[PDB]
Protein backbone atom coordinates (compact mmCIF):
# COMPACT_ATOMS: atom_id res chain seq x y z
CA UNK A 1 0.00 0.00 0.00
CA UNK A 2 1.16 3.44 -0.77
CA UNK A 3 0.47 5.28 2.45
CA UNK A 4 2.32 2.60 4.25
CA UNK A 5 5.44 3.00 2.23
CA UNK A 6 4.63 7.01 2.46
CA UNK A 7 5.53 6.80 6.07
CA UNK A 8 8.64 3.98 4.93
CA UNK A 9 9.52 6.60 2.66
CA UNK A 10 9.94 9.18 4.78
CA UNK A 11 11.67 6.95 7.61
CA UNK A 12 13.78 5.91 4.81
CA UNK A 13 15.36 9.57 4.32
CA UNK A 14 15.21 9.93 8.66
CA UNK A 15 17.41 6.89 8.61
CA UNK A 16 20.15 8.24 6.25
CA UNK A 17 19.68 11.69 7.32
CA UNK A 18 21.28 10.51 10.89
CA UNK A 19 24.06 8.47 9.02
CA UNK A 20 25.10 11.73 7.21
CA UNK A 21 24.94 13.58 10.20
CA UNK A 22 26.93 10.66 12.05
CA UNK A 23 29.49 10.86 9.51
CA UNK A 24 29.42 15.11 9.93
CA UNK A 25 29.77 14.21 14.03
CA UNK A 26 32.87 12.21 13.26
CA UNK A 27 34.39 15.05 10.95
CA UNK A 28 33.85 17.41 13.96
CA UNK A 29 35.22 15.43 16.31
CA UNK A 30 38.73 15.24 14.49
CA UNK A 31 38.67 18.95 14.17
CA UNK A 32 38.18 19.45 17.77
CA UNK A 33 40.54 16.92 19.25
CA UNK A 34 43.27 18.43 16.42
CA UNK A 35 42.82 22.11 17.75
CA UNK A 36 42.71 21.01 21.53
CA UNK A 37 46.61 21.73 21.21
CA UNK A 38 45.76 25.09 21.75
CA UNK A 39 44.35 24.78 25.25
CA UNK A 40 47.74 23.86 26.41
CA UNK A 41 49.90 26.63 24.85
CA UNK A 42 47.33 29.57 25.22
CA UNK A 43 47.27 31.78 28.22
CA UNK A 44 50.83 33.10 28.18
CA UNK A 45 51.37 35.32 24.75
CA UNK A 46 49.02 38.17 25.96
CA UNK A 47 50.27 39.02 28.99
CA UNK A 48 51.92 42.82 28.44
CA UNK A 49 48.72 43.12 25.74
CA UNK A 50 47.12 43.50 28.64
CA UNK B 1 -11.85 -9.81 -29.66
CA UNK B 2 -8.95 -8.16 -31.17
CA UNK B 3 -5.83 -10.66 -29.89
CA UNK B 4 -8.15 -13.15 -31.89
CA UNK B 5 -8.08 -10.85 -35.02
CA UNK B 6 -3.91 -10.95 -34.82
CA UNK B 7 -4.16 -14.75 -34.05
CA UNK B 8 -5.72 -15.24 -37.62
CA UNK B 9 -2.91 -13.11 -39.07
CA UNK B 10 -0.35 -14.40 -37.03
CA UNK B 11 -1.80 -18.01 -38.15
CA UNK B 12 -3.00 -18.19 -41.29
CA UNK B 13 -1.26 -15.61 -42.95
CA UNK B 14 2.09 -16.13 -41.43
CA UNK B 15 2.38 -12.50 -40.86
CA UNK B 16 4.58 -10.21 -38.32
CA UNK B 17 1.77 -8.13 -36.86
CA UNK B 18 1.84 -5.51 -33.67
CA UNK B 19 -0.59 -5.55 -31.49
CA UNK B 20 -1.09 -2.01 -29.19
CA UNK B 21 -3.37 -2.45 -26.27
CA UNK B 22 -4.47 0.48 -23.94
CA UNK B 23 -5.63 -0.05 -21.30
CA UNK B 24 -5.30 -4.30 -20.35
CA UNK B 25 -6.10 -2.82 -16.11
CA UNK B 26 -9.82 -1.90 -17.41
CA UNK B 27 -9.78 -5.82 -18.81
CA UNK B 28 -9.54 -6.52 -14.81
CA UNK B 29 -11.20 -3.85 -13.56
CA UNK B 30 -14.31 -4.44 -15.47
CA UNK B 31 -13.76 -8.67 -14.01
CA UNK B 32 -13.83 -7.41 -10.65
CA UNK B 33 -17.21 -5.21 -11.19
CA UNK B 34 -18.73 -8.43 -12.01
CA UNK B 35 -17.21 -10.46 -9.92
CA UNK B 36 -19.68 -9.10 -6.54
CA UNK B 37 -22.58 -10.43 -8.41
CA UNK B 38 -21.45 -13.47 -9.63
CA UNK B 39 -21.64 -14.80 -5.78
CA UNK B 40 -17.59 -14.73 -5.30
CA UNK B 41 -15.92 -13.66 -2.33
CA UNK B 42 -13.64 -10.57 -2.88
CA UNK B 43 -9.56 -10.65 -2.47
CA UNK B 44 -7.51 -8.29 -0.98
CA UNK B 45 -7.59 -4.45 -2.01
CA UNK B 46 -10.81 -5.53 -3.39
CA UNK B 47 -10.25 -7.56 -6.59
CA UNK B 48 -11.73 -10.92 -7.92
CA UNK B 49 -10.20 -13.81 -6.25
CA UNK B 50 -9.59 -15.35 -10.20
CA UNK B 51 -7.23 -11.93 -10.99
CA UNK B 52 -3.69 -14.02 -12.09
CA UNK B 53 -5.60 -16.74 -13.83
CA UNK B 54 -7.79 -14.61 -15.72
CA UNK B 55 -5.42 -12.45 -16.99
CA UNK B 56 -2.37 -15.21 -17.63
CA UNK B 57 -4.72 -16.98 -20.11
CA UNK B 58 -5.30 -13.56 -21.75
CA UNK B 59 -1.65 -12.78 -21.30
CA UNK B 60 -0.17 -16.18 -22.62
CA UNK B 61 -2.20 -16.11 -26.50
CA UNK B 62 -0.34 -12.38 -26.61
CA UNK B 63 3.01 -14.18 -27.50
CA UNK B 64 4.87 -15.18 -30.90
CA UNK B 65 4.93 -19.02 -31.98
CA UNK B 66 6.51 -21.02 -34.54
CA UNK B 67 3.77 -19.73 -37.19
CA UNK B 68 4.52 -15.87 -37.30
CA UNK B 69 5.38 -13.23 -34.33
CA UNK B 70 3.02 -10.62 -32.45
CA UNK B 71 4.84 -7.94 -31.21
CA UNK B 72 2.58 -6.28 -28.41
CA UNK B 73 2.72 -3.36 -26.54
CA UNK B 74 0.44 -2.83 -23.33
CA UNK B 75 -0.48 0.14 -21.21
CA UNK B 76 -1.00 -0.95 -17.40
CA UNK B 77 -2.19 1.48 -15.01
CA UNK B 78 -0.92 1.62 -11.80
CA UNK B 79 -3.79 3.05 -9.59
CA UNK B 80 -2.74 5.85 -7.33
CA UNK B 81 0.81 5.30 -8.29
CA UNK B 82 0.99 2.18 -6.04
CA UNK B 83 2.99 -0.57 -8.16
CA UNK B 84 2.14 -2.55 -5.13
CA UNK B 85 -1.38 -2.88 -6.37
CA UNK B 86 -1.83 -6.49 -7.29
CA UNK B 87 -2.88 -5.73 -11.01
CA UNK B 88 0.24 -4.07 -11.63
CA UNK B 89 1.99 -6.37 -9.99
CA UNK B 90 0.97 -9.13 -11.38
CA UNK B 91 0.95 -7.94 -14.94
CA UNK B 92 5.25 -7.80 -14.67
CA UNK B 93 5.41 -11.32 -14.83
CA UNK B 94 4.07 -11.48 -18.38
CA UNK B 95 6.45 -9.05 -19.91
CA UNK B 96 9.42 -8.87 -21.57
CA UNK B 97 10.22 -5.18 -21.34
CA UNK B 98 8.87 -3.10 -18.58
CA UNK B 99 8.91 0.53 -18.74
CA UNK B 100 8.17 2.36 -15.63
CA UNK B 101 7.16 5.95 -15.15
CA UNK B 102 7.11 8.28 -12.44
CA UNK B 103 5.44 10.72 -11.81
CA UNK B 104 8.41 12.72 -9.91
CA UNK B 105 10.24 12.54 -13.36
CA UNK B 106 7.35 14.46 -15.57
CA UNK B 107 7.11 17.07 -12.47
CA UNK B 108 10.66 17.93 -12.68
CA UNK B 109 9.92 18.29 -16.95
CA UNK B 110 11.82 15.59 -18.26
CA UNK B 111 9.45 13.75 -20.66
CA UNK B 112 9.17 10.31 -21.16
CA UNK B 113 8.87 10.44 -17.61
CA UNK B 114 10.80 6.76 -17.51
CA UNK B 115 12.38 5.83 -14.11
CA UNK B 116 15.89 3.75 -15.54
CA UNK B 117 16.50 2.88 -12.11
CA UNK B 118 12.72 0.06 -12.34
CA UNK B 119 12.77 -0.57 -15.97
CA UNK B 120 14.29 -4.03 -17.14
CA UNK B 121 14.76 -5.81 -20.40
CA UNK B 122 15.12 -9.79 -21.30
CA UNK B 123 17.28 -8.64 -24.31
CA UNK B 124 19.71 -6.79 -22.06
CA UNK B 125 22.81 -9.36 -22.46
CA UNK B 126 25.76 -9.47 -24.53
CA UNK B 127 24.93 -12.42 -26.32
CA UNK B 128 21.67 -10.57 -28.15
CA UNK B 129 22.88 -6.96 -28.28
CA UNK B 130 26.04 -5.79 -29.17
Amino acid sequence: SGKLRLYKEKLEGYNRFYSIVKTIKMVTLAKYRAAQGRIRTRDFSLRYTE
Amino acid sequence: SALTMAEYFRDVEGQDVLLFIDNIFRFTQANSEVSALLGRIPAAVGYQPTLAEDLGQLQERITSTTKGSITSVQAVYVPADDITDPAPATTFSHLDATTVLDRAVAESGIYPAVNPLECASRIMDPDVIS
